[PDB]
RNA sequence: AGGUAGAGCUACUGGAUGGCCGAUGGGCCCCACAGGGUUACUGACGUCAGCCAAACUCCGAAUGCCGGUAAGUCCAAGAGU
RNA sequence: GGUUCCCUCAACCUGGACGGCAAUCAGGUGUUGAGUGUAAGUGCACAAGGGAGCUUGACUGCGAGACGGACAUGUCGAGCAG
RNA sequence: GUUACGGCGGUCCAUAGCGGCAGGGAAACGCCCGGUCCCAUCCCGAACCCGGAAGCUAAGCCUGCCAGCGCCGAUGAUACUACCCAUCCGGGUGGAAAAGUAGGACACCGCCGAACAC
């Protein structure tokens, strides 16, 4: 699970959901990709589940990029507590997607085998999203 | 390597403006400015699917031939802007050429072939720059990954150019870095 | 150059075991000073009692 | 070929001097009725001039360039007597009678002394 | 638990208080500021805490000489 | 109290013109200083009580 | 006069993805020492390309605010002080 | 603290007995990345930062004009005389 | 009035800077010679100061040409936004960036003084 090593401000506010990408909609390293549609926070343990799920298909050979970092953290107050008496500790790391950003690449040697690679990775995401290549 | 200039017809604009373009768009047309040596920018419009015929079928360094009001006038595509999302054609720049004018481009370079079985490809730049006539840019650039075994750098250097084509950037770039092909445990340490 | 502040600074003479003599200026009240090396005499600038003892009694 | 590795004493010199003359310079200023005396020195010679800083004008100026300053058969302190009483003539010749001392950057002892003490038994306050 | 924060001071009011163009008396508070921001200019002087007065009676100008932002005073014709 | 307050007086009128502070530590001895006088009207020794 | 929206970062402070080069460390063999190559190794520094920030800013609006001015409403706003 | 005058750091490269990453010395590059008693911010290389000489304005009687303000408080200030 | 000349200033202070190549000593500007005198070094005439005129334009300074780096930078399009339509999509009128592109650019202006000419 990706995790930064520290950050300068622990208990931070939400991160906006408002328009869309400026920068990272395109395939830079490998030839797929896969592309947001929607706007959402993408929690550590979902990346690190969709790329376990890229894995077990093509196996063996091929090279996976990750283009984004959870790097904003969302806190959480105790349970079962009035409202009040300070901010929550942090809990869980996310990054914040805007539709047209890029969040994974691959590049496996077969087509069918790496297009069906990357829909078993979007199925574990809670967004809409599609394949797209290095082509225009 | 020679080229025929691309028909297009193009209208000049009565009225510019965020509004205005919106409605032409919405209309299938696509905005155009034509600067260049002419050195008095012309705000223009295209039909939006016959601008993209000739861009599918010969690249995006397309040679255009304009009419503006029964008017000829060589152009050159400099730069397009598409909509992340739908994928449109929302602007051009078009540059003003004339015959053996001399202009820096950037082509894309094609990867073929098949190398040693153990071994993967990452195709590292997608595009390198050169320095063509105006009629005479190549549509694509190709290298040959075939019994290349293990790591190898292929070069911007190493690129068979034509004749009467030269390399702008720097002949020491990264564009094919041929790789012996990941295991099942690289691809579990890596990522992680 | 400050007045009280400097060591007495005198012109003084040298003179070396193999006969020369120069005229320089040192910081000795004495006014001279002999030496029995000089520029002359050291064997790596010319290329050339105890050895004196083994070459005496002993031969 | 011969390539230099630092800075000739004249480059040091020359950049140290208008450093501190314009960290000067950041009092003094020239009016019309208050000018301001600037003064250069060279190895050679000394010149002055009256500058009004309000449109960047020079009223007069005197310098040891003249042919009568050089007949004078003293010192370089003996020529600086003779500039100062030139332009304290020249000064009051135009109506100024008040000025604020600009010594360039030097320090105010000896030649640069010498032609503001001449400035001003000549009949120029400052 | 319980928070450690809570605190905060008194709003100082800092800021531009007389603006381009406008007139002015001798003595009157120009800009309130903590450094230089605004450096002094043409009959315009520096107060002890970086606060910058009129000298003279004008109307308010901003320039800028050497690449500092300054404040001047330029004077009104008697009709 | 390490900076104590201390009153500075004429000595010549031994009038007691002015008050501020120094440390004992780094200043053992009794304060020296010329301030204005305004009885007398002029600037005179004033030392420390 | 601003530093918000936006954007940008070899323009600073931090976070951070993948290549290239290669000091430093485990070393291995150089019979022990200085004396040279080797990594399923760790990898500074630099560099190529893609990014992120309420308490980042080389940049930077629309509005809003302060003052001047010309008119408008003007048998009224039933205004302002 | 006041005033007058002078100066440019940090880091990096190279050469030097102990001496080493790092002490003191020398040359080069270096425009602010160092430093400003003390938190942060706004400033400061024109230096408000470093060094030296003299010194007590860390004054007395006053103060046109302003900032800020429920009120009570609080804050800036040219200039006159001793 | 002419100059490959010397001072003092300005520009909402780099379009002016860095770097490279080739050149100049008429007066001035410099290096330069020396420490008797004013003056000086937390040691040192290196610096500051003073008295000069054997050498040199090798450096500073100045002139010409370069677009390698820094710098300026549109038009058009986009992002954003005030007001207004719109039953959760969006749109209209007005304003309008940052980045990038075509390009610009090896400064411009003013007052005195020199040598020569008139
Ligand atoms: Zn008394």
């Amino acid at each position: 699970m990706l995790i930064p090593r520290k950050v300068k401000h622990r208990k931070q506010h939400h991160p906006e959901q408002r328009g869309i990408a400026s920068g990272g909609t395109s395939v830079s390293f490998g030839d797929y990709g896969i592309q947001a549609l929607e706007h959402a926070y993408i929690t550590n343990r979902q990346i690190e589940s969709a790329r376990i799920a890229i894995n077990r298909h093509i196996k063996r050979g091929g090279k996976v990029w990750i283009n984004i970092f959870p790097d904003r953290p969302l806190t959480k107050k105790p349970a079962e507590t009035r409202m009040g008496s300070g901010k929550g500790s942090p809990e869980w790391w996310v990054a914040n997607v805007k539709p047209g950003r890029v969040l994974f690449e691959l590049s496996y040697p077969d087509e069918k085998t790496a297009r069906d690679a990357l829909t078993r990775a979007i199925h574990k995401l809670p967004i809409k999203a599609r394949i797209v290549t290095r082509e225009e | 390597t020679a080229n025929i200039p691309n028909k297009l017809t193009a209208n000049v604009r009565t009225r510019t403006g965020k509004g205005a373009s919106r409605q032409a768009r919405r209309d299938g047309k696509v905005p155009a400015v034509l600067y260049g040596h002419g050195t008095d920018p012309q705000h223009l419009e295209l039909n939006a699917r016959d601008f993209a015929a000739v861009l599918r079928s010969h690249g995006t360094n397309a040679i255009l031939t304009l009419d503006i009001e029964g008017t000829e006038q060589l152009a050159l595509t400099k730069a397009l802007d598409v909509h992340p999302i739908r994928r449109n054609i929302q602007h051009a720049d078009l540059l003003v050429v004339q015959r053996g004018e001399k202009v820096t481009v950037e082509v894309t370079v094609l990867v073929e072939g098949d190398a040693t079985p153990g071994t993967l490809v990452t195709q590292d730049a997608n595009t390198i720059e050169i320095e063509a006539e105006a009629l005479s840019i190549p549509e694509q650039l190709t290298v040959s990954v075939e019994g290349v075994e293990a790591g190898t750098q292929i070069t911007a250097g190493q690129i068979s150019l034509p004749e009467g084509v030269n390399l702008i950037s720097d002949p020491e770039l990264l564009v094919v870095n041929v790789v012996e092909a990941p295991s099942a445990e690289a691809l579990e340490e890596e990522g992680a | 150059m400050k007045t009280g502040i400097h060591p007495e600074y005198v012109d003084t003479t040298v003179q070396c075991g193999c006969g020369h003599s120069f005229t320089t200026r040192s910081t000795k009240q004495s006014g001279t000073i002999v030496v029995e090396v000089c520029s002359q005499c050291h064997p790596f600038y010319t290329g050339k009692g105890r050895v004196a003892r083994f070459e005496k009694r002993y031969g | 070929a011969h390539k230099p590795v630092g800075q000739n004493i004249s480059e040091v010199r020359r950049n140290a001097r208008l450093r501190r003359h314009a960290r000067l310079r950041k009092k003094v200023a020239g009016t019309a009725e208050v000018p301001r005396l600037v003064v250069n020195r060279s190895a050679r010679h000394i010149h002055v001039q009256l500058v009004n800083d309000l449109n960047g004008t020079t009223l007069a100026a005197a310098s040891s360039i003249e042919a009568d300053v050089r007949a004078i058969d003293g010192d370089k302190k003996a020529h600086s007597v003779r500039v100062g009483q030139l332009i304290a003539e020249r000064a009051k010749a135009a109506g100024v009678e008040t000025v604020v001392f600009d010594r360039g950057g030097y320090t105010y002892g000896g030649r640069i002394a010498a032609l503001a003490d001449a400035a001003r038994e000549a009949g120029l306050k400052f | 638990s319980s928070s450690r924060n809570g605190r905060d001071s008194a709003a100082q009011r800092l800021g531009v208080k007389r603006f381009g163009g406008q007139v002015v008396k001798a003595g009157e508070i120009l800009v309130r500021q903590r450094g230089t921001h605004f450096h002094p200019g043409v009959n315009v002087g520096r107060g002890g805490d970086d606060t910058l007065f009129a000298l003279a009676p004008g109307a308010v100008e901003f320039g800028a000489k050497r690449g500092r932002k300054t404040v001047n005073i330029v004077p009104v014709a008697r009709p | 109290d390490v900076r104590p307050k201390i009153t500075l007086a004429c000595e010549v009128c031994k009038h007691r013109n002015y008050i501020t502070k120094k440390n004992r530590r780094n200043d053992p001895d009794r304060l020296e200083i010329k301030k204005f006088c305004p009885n007398c009207g002029t600037h005179q020794p004033h030392k420390e009580s």
